[PDB]
């Protein structure tokens, strides 16, 4: 830890005067940690196991010295750009543990340093489990492959697995199919800030967790690194939504420019507009409607509603696409 | 199903601290003696080591005897010695000067009805009394005659028990005592009769293990007294825990013992390793079975390869699953089948307990039967041919009363035991 | 109706939680021994009485004792989950274990336990209008198991006579092993267990753990998943006892088909559709499909290879959506290979069972569910493969004397070696002249 | 599925800091061994194993070895910013140089070091269940590069058999020289190397300068970018194991198509789109231009002109996006110009290989990004040129026995030159029968 003070006399030791030798703590004026007759600095010796103890302190200032920069070694000007980011985080102990560390306490083996170990704490946990208490509980209480380190691979798997979790879940069911990819759409364009239609990581995040989607920060770093094609990190909420959306059959394409077809060829100019659709529809013959659990009234009500258009607005190709293939999700 | 555990001499006490340290802290009991442990599976088996005192405490069921009360002044200051009951310290008011002769026959039977008295007084306090543990070194003075003194009379009044020891030999390097042959060989007569079980441990093997496995620099006598306290409180691990396979002390020496007199075993102990290389390397049941099978890691200076294993026991600790351990031992014996003998159709068992020491994963304790002990009371008799052919020290022995019939005795008698081990190595199915 | 099942020692106690827990989730009987009482029931219903017995309050109790020299796996039994299901006395617990010695649960110690042992078994005999057998579960390779079952079995055998007493033992797997003093408990045991059972179902670890590996995809497989196998047949051959069916088949018709002389009661085991939950939905499993699984050596649970001897009879139990027509299209398609062959004297080789309950899938478990099982046992020469290769590990230490002064200290003479010895080369000969086609006739 | 990396001496260590470098930042593995939480989520994935396996905490620590007799560079190595990455096992050194002398490394010293290196390699080879060769860089130059280099691969020859063992060696250039020793040094280690190596990559480093002046604009070169263009090769040739592509190539193709006679084994590379930033923005890069840049001779990394002898097999890698037809469409191209001659005997000269993993760039670097990029071995007798001038220069020195005293010295015969002589003598020898344009029908 930084200028020592755990290799230094304590007021025990005073008080008691206390030799070097029983401990080997080499603090008294005359005994130093000798390796091969010279300190730890010189490389002879152990100096390798000893400088990977946990209480180890080597005697540099924060504040450099000129010196130091004049004297490099080219393979340190090579490994520099690494060294720099790899020196912002380190582990850190208070005094106690340190004088536990110190003590050498609780040690299997005289060379075991627990402190060190990053999976402690779930070592901890883990003890004092039998094998019947794991395998024995009470019995009420108790994915296609992609190949590659690509962020588009974990992008897709991403997708897939949100995709699950929607089936699964199936928040605003509405009386007419088509109401819950258009919720999510709804609760990510409510988060974005700006309003040009684009997300960063931690607006994603939040955005899917309104949504109803659990997720975590990791997922949607690498989601937006997958789904960025112009380096900004930005995320495209045309984009996600397109790619939630999924591929689409021929079947249900080739129905859906049918009726369009048809649909284009009963207005005038071959311009459909969102009233047309609301007169011409037939909603009192899906199945839902005559074996008699939705009123026609509340389904035509539900479908006027998703378009998020006014009743005048024209209705291009593309709007009947992606309208029916926001339907067929549920289907 | 109590362990009584009894302390004798310098090295005894010094291990004891140690080992009592760790099984305070495996069971979660502050050095005050409170409980202060995290689990339930914790208390169920506290009495095995513990007994019960009133509010909180916990007291310990052991024996600390000694000639001169230097060591025990040492172990009350240590940093747990306060657990201990003062009523078990048994001294007197000087020491064994080296002697087995005076701390055998002069001090000893002085002193003994006393600590036979504590023994007897405790022993009767078991609802059911499992076998006895002793700690002692063999060159000292007091360790070897008042230990084998009191082994011999416990053998005698509670003979259907078991007899368990641990037991440090001189090295064969650099003697820390001129007369170490001596009490070392009278020590092993007597061992060989009165003992069910004996574990023996060279000082020489543990710093082999700590500067070529640990790399530690400067070594102290807490690192060997932490892997010698680490290995004991490792085999009655399987008696106190529950696991898939449990294993026992009587049913260790049913399994190990294929004669009775083949009784002397090595022991190692798997998971070593530098604290730069920790990071490094996963535990798993390969990698802690083939250390677990290198001499390197074997806490005797003997190599099993000059020999042949008789039988070999190992205490595996955690949540792992079985047919990864009896393919291991499978691997093992088919691959070096030259080092096993042949009119045994299989020489290691296995034994599974669920809970690991605290911040490892898995742990495994080694307990072997080997015809490479037969090497160290070699050089033993020859170190006491030498000295006794000149009679080099004898007077001390002979002036506290001992007759020269005595030495060769003892000689004889360890000349057998090396015989009986040598035909053993060397036999053959005709 | 009722059966009483005795468990002995660690392996037959860690196989007992598995084989409760399943005829509990079976029956619908809940940890805490209470059904649930849901609304109504149409119709009053009794299956549960060939394994529980209701109190006046509706609580459900079990017919079973567990029986232990060591505390520790009882104990561990008595703070687990399944706490409130046992009744304490049955769960009964020694202090010391038989330390791997035969001799030491036989003469020293059972003698002190089985008077608590028998006292238990009466009151639950007791308790009881058509009690049919005792079903016994211990592993011969450890002391207790084989010395304190011996013991017991002849108890049982002198007080209750005729009562039939089957078996499902665990004997030591061919190259796997555990301890070093297996034969000698084996061969022990063996004497014993040859004049006082019935039908001795042999399973063996290694092919369970083979089978585990092969067609489950578990690379590191523990005594839980055994043990749940084990149950699954269990509750296979004691379902025709529980439930509807086209053709019953009572615990007295398995020794009268299956053991045509009283020596010659040791069977080997088979469970055809071990399989995982994604395999299961590539392929259909018909009858045919799993008749023909159960006579391959790969689906057997005891280490032996049947092509090296020859049958004598065959039962074979179906559960679930079987048709009759179907199952008989598939025995004689067995009938009709040639790698299987039959003793001239038994022409009728073969005995049914069809009941209409598919089997259950544990929340844990790691099988598949599927609508249909077969389970056979069947008795067959190349069961004398297993004991020539225990009784030669046997003489191999016994030429010099290995290990014996454990066994001639703790009680027992060593005469004893020498007779048991004689009794399995006996048992070797049974096999031989068994499997002897025919003489010399005019 | 997997390769070993074995660094020896101070260019080899030197380039596998370089190769280190970008496999890491390739893969995404920080300096310490971990790997952020956002490449390990949503997929598993297995492509870093070619060159990193990882413990079971997730750590990840790299394949590799360091050789050397002085400790100053592994001691950088240790004390530099990588020091977790490796395990401090792996870095193995010395106490003292060979000093230029192949003796000192191949007879007296290295005879001590060699038994950690085979025990660390085999502590390796036996943790891996896919391994598919041995990479092997060092310098021909200097003393401990040839004299432990060829000790080290004939005991791994001896002990590891059949496995393929690919050699980057950097030879001395033909007229910038570092040492007075080296024509010695090298043809005593191309003995050892001819019959111990599959496939041997020939660099000089004048070649490399040549190409940093004329391609990048870079007046005063240093070896850190000779060793990150060296580093972008070997990712080049090893990408085929790691990433997904149209055409794979496996590393025993390459030996298999690339070598016709046993001892015609050694290869020249180049490498196409070396470029700078300011050009790069001026220029299209379409798969047509960068297959002609890699027939000139101003592309190639080795100091030899190709249009002096007839190529025997050639194989091009291309990585990044490109379209299987445009590489058709090119090698015909190419097979059109009549300055590129094929030996009669070889009709269909070509190996392609396809990949979609575009070339990393690296931070600090002087290389452009760019989407494709392609990399070229190819056998050609040119080659013969440059043993020609090397047994000039050693007939120059020999003749008077300029140094011998100091070999022989350290433990050798003088006959071990003429033996050495007299093989490359025959190589040169086999490189003239093997390009004879014609044989007669007579
Ligand atoms: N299949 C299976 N085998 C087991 C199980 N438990 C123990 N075994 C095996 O049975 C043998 C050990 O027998 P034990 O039941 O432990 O012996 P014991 O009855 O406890 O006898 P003692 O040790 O004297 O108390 C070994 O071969 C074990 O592999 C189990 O739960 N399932
Ligand atoms: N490309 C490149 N060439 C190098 C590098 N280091 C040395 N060389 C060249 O390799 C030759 C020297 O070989 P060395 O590696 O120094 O010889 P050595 O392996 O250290 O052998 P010893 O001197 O005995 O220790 C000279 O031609 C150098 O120009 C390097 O880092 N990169
Ligand atoms: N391993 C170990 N050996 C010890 C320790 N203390 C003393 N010894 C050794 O034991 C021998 C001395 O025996 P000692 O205990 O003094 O005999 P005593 O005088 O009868 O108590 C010497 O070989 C010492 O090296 C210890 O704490 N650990
Ligand atoms: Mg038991
Ligand atoms: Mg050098």
């Amino acid at each position: 830890m930084i200028g020592g003070q755990h290799k230094k006399e304590r007021i025990s030791e005073r008080l008691q005067n206390c030799q070097n030798q029983p401990k080997n703590r080499c603090y008294l004026p005359g005994t130093q940690l000798l390796t091969g007759g010279y300190s730890t600095k010189t490389l002879q010796g152990n100096w390798s196991e000893e400088r990977a103890d946990a209480g180890y302190y080597d005697g540099k200032a924060i504040v450099p010295t000129h010196l130091s920069k004049i004297w490099t070694t080219e393979y340190t000007v090579m490994t520099n750009h690494a060294m720099k980011r790899a020196q912002e985080q380190a582990p850190v102990f208070d005094q106690a543990t340190l004088v536990d560390i110190v003590d050498r306490n609780h040690r299997a083996y005289p060379t075991h340093q627990p402190h060190l170990d990053p999976q402690l704490p779930k070592l901890k946990e883990e003890a004092f489990k039998t094998t019947m208490r794991t395998s024995f509980n009470h019995p009420q209480e108790v994915v296609r492959p992609v190949i590659g380190n690509t962020p588009a691979a974990q992008a897709r798997a991403i997708i897939m697995r949100f995709r699950r979790q929607l089936l699964i879940s199936m928040e605003g069911q509405s009386a007419f199919p088509g109401n819950v990819l258009r919720q999510v759409r709804l609760a990510l364009e409510r988060n974005d800030v700006v309003g040009n239609g684009v997300l960063n990581v931690e607006e994603t995040f939040r955005g899917f967790t309104e949504a109803g989607v659990e997720t975590s920060i990791p997922e949607c770093v690498a989601l937006v690194r997958g789904l960025d094609m112009k380096g900004d990190n930005m995320l495209s909420i045309r984009k996600v939504m397109d790619e939630m959306r999924g591929e689409e059959r021929d079947r249900r394409y080739s129905i859906i420019e049918g009726v369009y077809e048809l649909l284009k060829k009963l207005c005038s100019n071959g311009v459909v507009r969102l009233h047309h659709l609301v007169d011409l529809i037939d909603v009192d013959s899906m199945e839902s409607v005559l074996n008699g659990t939705v009123s026609s009234a509340d389904a035509l009500r539900a479908f006027t509603t998703q378009w998020d258009l006014p009743l005048e607005a024209h209705i291009s190709f593309e709007t009947f696409h992606t309208f029916f293939r926001d339907s067929s999700f549920e289907l | 199903r109590e362990i009584v555990c009894v302390q004798a001499g310098q090295c005894g006490n010094q291990i004891g601290s140690k080992f009592w340290e760790v099984i305070s802290d495996e069971h979660g009991v502050d050095p005050t003696g409170t409980y202060q442990g995290d689990s339930d599976l914790q208390l169920e088996r506290i009495n095995v080591y513990f007994d019960e005192a009133t509010g909180g405490r916990y007291v310990p069921r052991s024996v600390l005897i000694d000639l001169e009360p230097g060591t025990m002044d040492s172990v009350r200051a240590g940093p747990y010695g306060q657990i201990f009951r003062p009523d078990n310290f048994i001294f007197g008011q000087s020491g064994a000067g080296n002697n087995w002769a005076k701390g055998h026959y002069t001090e000893g039977a002085e002193l003994i009805d006393s600590v036979l008295d504590v023994c007897c007084k405790e022993a009767e306090s078991c609802d059911c009394l499992q076998g006895f543990q002793i700690c002692h070194s063999l060159g000292g003075g007091t360790g070897s005659g008042m230990g084998t003194l009191l082994i011999s009379k416990l053998r005698e009044q509670y003979p259907d028990r078991i007899m368990m020891t641990f037991s440090i030999i001189p090295s064969p390097k650099v003697s820390d005592t001129v007369v170490e042959p001596y009490n070392t060989t009278l020590s092993v007569h007597q061992l060989v009769e009165n003992s069910d079980e004996s574990m023996c441990i060279d000082n020489e093997a543990l710093y082999d293990i700590c500067f070529r496995t640990l790399k530690l620099t400067t070594p102290t006598f807490g690192d060997l007294n932490h892997l010698v306290s680490a290995v004991v409180s490792g085999v009655t691990c399987c008696l106190r825990f529950p696991g898939q396979l449990n294993s026992d002390l009587r049913k260790l020496a049913v399994n190990l013992v294929p004669f009775p007199r083949l009784h002397f075993f090595m022991m190692g102990f798997a998971p070593l390793t530098s604290r730069g290389s920790q990071q490094y390397r996963g535990l798993s049941v390969p990698e802690l079975t083939q250390q677990m099978f290198d001499a390197k890691n074997m806490m005797q200076a003997a190599d099993p390869r000059h020999g042949r294993y008789l039988t070999a026991s190992a205490l595996f600790r955690g949540r792992m699953s079985t047919k990864e351990v009896d393919e291991q031992m499978l691997n093992v014996q088919n691959k070096n089948s030259s080092y096993f003998i042949e009119w045994i159709p299989n020489n290691i068992k296995s034994s599974v307990c669920d809970i690991p020491p605290k911040g490892l994963k898995m742990a495994v304790t080694f307990i072997g039967n080997n015809t490479c002990i037969q090497e160290m009371f070699r050089r033993v008799g020859e170190q006491f041919t030498l000295m006794f052919r000149r009679k080099a020290f004898l007077h001390w022995y002979t002036g506290e009363g001992m007759d020269e019939m005595e030495f060769t005795e003892a000689e004889s008698n360890m000349n057998d035991l090396v015989s009986e081990y040598q035909q053993y190595q060397d036999a053959t199915i005709e | 109706r009722e059966a009483i099942c005795i468990h002995i020692g660690q392996a037959g106690c860690q196989v007992g939680n598995a084989c409760w827990e399943l005829f509990c989730l079976e029956h619908g009987i809940q940890p805490d021994g209470a059904m649930p009482s849901d609304k109504t029931i149409g119709v009053e219903d009794d299956a549960f009485n060939t394994f529980f017995s209701e109190t006046g309050a509706g609580k459900h109790v079990p017919r079973a004792v567990f029986l232990d020299l060591e505390p520790t796996v009882v104990d561990e039994v008595r703070t687990g989950t399944y706490r409130q299901l046992f009744h304490p006395e049955q769960l009964i617990s020694g202090k010391e274990d038989a330390a791997n010695n035969y001799a030491r649960g036989h003469y020293t110690i059972g003698k002190e336990i089985v008077d608590l042992c028998l006292d238990r078994i009466r009151k639950l005999a007791d308790n009881c209008t058509g009690l049919q057998g005792f079903l016994v579960y211990h592993a011969v390779g450890g002391g207790t198991g084989s010395g304190l079952g011996a013991l017991l079995l002849e108890r049982l055998s002198v007080d209750y006579g005729k009562k039939s007493k089957l078996g499902y033992t665990v004997y030591p797997s061919p190259q796997v092993s555990t301890a070093v003093v297996e034969p000698y408990n084996s061969v022990l045991s063996t004497h014993s267990l040859l004049e006082h059972t019935d039908v001795a179902a042999m399973l063996d670890n290694e092919a369970i753990y083979d089978l585990t590996r092969r067609n489950l995809d578990i690379e590191r497989p523990t005594y839980t998943n055994l043990n749940r196998l084990i149950g699954q047949v269990v509750s296979s051959l004691t379902a025709s006892l529980r439930f509807d069916g086209a053709l019953n088949v009572d615990l007295t018709e398995f020794q009268t088909n299956l053991v045509p002389y009283p020596r010659i009661h040791f069977v080997l085991t088979s469970y055809a559709p071990v399989i995982s939950a994604e395999k299961a939905y590539h392929e259909q499993l018909s009858v045919s499909e799993i008749s023909n699984a159960v006579f391959e050596p790969a689906s057997m649970m005891t280490k032996c290879d049947p092509r090296h001897g020859k049958y004598m009879a065959c039962c074979l139990m179906y559960r679930g959506d079987v048709v009759p027509k179907d199952v008989n299209a598939a025995v004689a398609t067995i009938k009709t290979k040639r790698t299987i062959q039959f003793v001239d004297w038994s022409p009728t080789g073969f005995k049914c069972g069809i009941n209409y309950q598919p089997p259950t899938v544990v929340p844990g478990g790691d099988l598949a569910k599927v609508q249909r099982a077969v389970c056979m046992i069947a008795n067959s020469t190349a069961i004398a493969e297993v004991f020539a290769r225990i009784d030669h590990k046997f003489d191999l230490m016994y030429s010099k004397r290995a290990f014996v002064h454990w066994y001639v200290g703790e009680g027992m003479e060593e005469g004893e070696f020498s007779e048991a010895r004689e009794d399995l080369a006996a048992l070797e000969k049974d096999y031989e002249e068994v499997g002897a086609e025919s003489a010399d006739m005019d």
